[PDB]
Parts: C-alpha cells; structure tokens; sequence
C-alpha cells in the first residue's frame, strides 16, 4: 500500500560526502512528519533527525549535529538528507521512517507505522 | 540517553516470555508513550505495539504490553516459531532526542 | 448519542494560533461535567452564561476553536480587549457569547532550545474582522515596493516562531486554550443533555 523505498546510499571514502533520497509511494509526502532512524551493523537502532510537517521545525541527532543535512522537495515529493563530511563511525544502515498520528484529531500517542526498505552506507579506505 | 533492554530468552512452544525495558524519568516514566517492534533478519522492523495496552492490526493478541512507573514489561504467549527475531522497545523524550531505542532483545525458540 | 468532547479536548498535536482550527459539533447530546477532568484550568470563564446552569439548555450550532498561544497574552482573548493577540491574528467579536478554556501545557509543547513549531502574524497593514484566519504570505513593506523574498531595516517576515522553552517564566510556557461559541435565539434545537 505505502511503501518508503531509499535511494542514494553505499560505499564512500573518509571524509567525504553522500546524499540519500527517500521516495514515498502510496500517499502524500507534503503533509506526513518524517524522520530518520539509522542503525549501525549489529547493534540497535539510532534516531537520525526529523522534518515536521511545517517545513518550520528540524530537530537533528545530538551527533549528527553540525553536518548531515535534511530536506524536502515538495515538487519532486521526495525527502532528502545529504550527509556531508563523514566520519568512519557512520557506517550504516538508514530507515525512512513517518509518524502515524500525522492527523489533526487523533488522541493517539506517537509511533512510527511506514518503516523504509532501507539502505547501507561504508565509510574506510 | 537509552534504553536498558535484556539479552535474550529462550523457551518451548506452549511457554509464555516477559521482557525488561527500564528508563529514566522524563523518556518512560512521566510520558506512557513506549512502543515495541520487531525485526527478522532482513526486513525492516515492523511495529508490534504501540500506547502499550493499544494492539494494532494484524499482531496477534499473544503480546501484552504493561508500564509500571519507570520500567516497562511485554509479555508473550503461546511459545511460537516465528518468535525468532529481534525487539526493540522505543520511546518518545522531551529534551532533545524525540526518540530513543532499548539495546535490542534477541528472542530464541528451543 | 454523545458528543465527541473528549476527542477535541484529548487531541494529541493542536493547530498554531494564526492557522486555528474550527470543528462544528451537533445533533448529540453534550453534557459539560466531565470537562472539569483534564488540567488544572488555569481559567474557564463565561460570558453570556453560568457554568453552574449550562448543563440545561438547548443552543443552535455549537463550535469548538483550537490553537496555541503564549502564557501572558491568554488576557488578551476576551470580549472587545485590543493588544497583539486579537488584532492580526485571530479576533472574536464584540458581542460574544460562549465560554473560554485554557491549561498550560508545558510538558507537551515545549522542547530545551525553543520549540519552533507555532509561529504568529506580527506585521499586518490592518486589523481582521471577527474569526477570519489569514494564511496568506506577503512580506511587509518599507516605505517601497516590499522586498520580494529579503529583509532590510523593515520588511520583516510575517511569522515570528515563538520559541518556547521549559526554563521560562509562567508567563511564556504555552498555553492549550479551545473557545465555544453558540446563539440562543432558539433556533431550532440541536444540542442539549
């Protein structure tokens, strides 16, 4: 039905940059709050960063601060993240991620329903 | 800021599983907004429960979701097959970080 | 067949005070006990009514208007008061009726740093007339053609983010507030229990 297909991710060399595209098929990108969820190999999972529905709040990852970059094209209804100036320690794989409650009467605590395919990024020589 | 979440379980068929996933003051306790999903090997998680005692479509009804002041606790029964995958308990915070994730339960069948 | 006021009052993410949100709510049978429930109702007030006698009578078309505003401006949305809060961003009229509710939320909306997710209309050419909503984008002038897209000594951005932070006095955490408005004419009833 919805899908959350990712776009853009492999490998890289240190130091460098990369840009990921998040492709929502399924339903309307302009008006559902999205975020990044990243997950190192083998461990747990991480939050990223987030787009509101406004266009007017971002919130970043306390780590990710400074760099790595979000945005939306509302024309080509895509969300875009470009991490610039990586590190080693980024090697991942990133979700696409959109809140449920994304409605204006919902009295439903939050949670992330739509997961993305996701996509893997190495950083090394 | 994350969540404490256990290592790993392991029962038979028929046996009934809980699980452990404590917190601070400001992340669990004090906002009732916990989550549990899950993952298979290769495949994007999933969501299994959100709002604790709120069950959404398909999951069967042998998960139970419970929050007692700080700590948070699911329960599942009927030991099944598919229990073989990973549980991640997540939660919504109010300083920075909008969500945080539990260190990872892996759940195993005998 | 009761009404959904646990619904707009129980709602998880409310509209900013410049693009509020307006929900018509009728044909049921609307009880106002339950309400004294949630918060601490810093303020529920009346005018052209008591509380203690609104459980009673029957009303035409009853509404219900959502938004968010900062903590010492709640003042400023009452019958016929000028200030900043009723004068380009939302205005109620003169001869109101109904009754107003407001709790400080400050444990949902406001994040360390500034919560920059309400904004409000601080440079308007004129005044609004009673409950019209403004969402069109238009930088003020500066004694010139506005600047089509900048900002210099004036032409400032419409919208200022209030910034809201768990550190500030009383007076600047935000504050959920919801308005109900109906006519007694005795329209052909519609709501009453």
């Amino acid at each position: 039905q919805v899908q959350l297909v990712e776009s853009g991710g492999g490998l890289v060399k240190p130091g460098g940059s990369l840009r990921l595209s998040c492709a929502a098929s399924g339903f309307m990108i302009s008006d559902s709050y999205m975020n990044w969820i990243r997950q190192p190999p083998g461990k747990g999972l991480e939050w990223v960063s987030y787009i509101s529905s406004n266009g007017y709040a971002i919130y970043y990852g306390d780590s990710v601060k400074g760099r790595f970059t979000i945005s939306r094209d509302n024309a080509k209804n895509f969300l875009y993240l470009q991490m610039n100036s990586l590190r080693v320690e980024d090697t991942a794989v990133y979700y696409c991620a959109r809140e449920q409650p994304g409605g204006y009467y919902d009295s439903s605590g939050y949670r992330l329903d739509p997961w993305g395919q996701g996509i893997l990024v190495t950083v090394s020589s | 800021s994350a969540l404490t979440q256990p290592a790993s379980v392991s029962g038979s068929p028929g046996q009934s599983i809980t699980i452990s996933c404590t917190g601070t003051s400001s992340d669990v306790g004090g906002y009732n907004y916990v989550s549990w999903y899950q993952q298979h090997p290769g495949k994007a998680p999933k969501l299994m429960i959100y709002d604790v005692s709120n069950r959404p479509s398909g999951v069967s009804n042998r998960f139970s979701g419970s929050k007692s002041g700080n700590t948070a606790s699911l329960t599942i029964s009927g030991l099944q097959a598919e229990d073989e995958a990973d549980y991640y308990c997540s939660s919504y915070t109010s300083s920075s970080t909008l969500y945080v994730f539990g260190t990872g339960t892996k759940v195993t069948v005998l | 067949n009761l009404c959904p006021f646990d619904e707009v009052f129980n709602a998880t993410r409310f509209a900013s005070v410049y693009a509020w949100n307006r929900k018509r709510i009728s044909n049921c049978v609307a009880d106002y006990s339950v309400l004294y429930n949630f918060a601490p109702f810093f303020a529920f007030k009346c005018y052209g009514v008591s509380p203690t006698k609104l459980n009673d009578l029957c009303f035409t078309n009853v509404y219900a208007d959502s938004f968010v505003i900062r903590g010492n401006e709640v003042s400023q949305i009452a019958p016929g008061q000028t200030g900043n809060i009723a004068d380009y961003n939302y205005k109620l009229p003169d001869d109101f009726t109904g009754c107003v509710i407001a709790w400080n939320s400050n444990k949902l909306d406001s994040k360390v740093g500034g919560n920059y997710n309400y904004r409000y209309r601080l440079f308007r050419k004129s005044n609004l007339k009673p409950f019209e909503r403004d969402i069109s984008t238009e930088i003020y002038q500066a004694g010139n053609k506005p600047c089509n897209g900048v900002a210099g000594v004036n032409c400032y951005f419409p919208l200022q983010s209030y910034g809201f932070r768990p550190t500030y006095g009383v007076g600047h955490q935000p504050y959920r507030v919801v308005v109900l408005s109906f006519e007694l004419l005795h329209a052909p009833a519609t709501v009453c229990g």
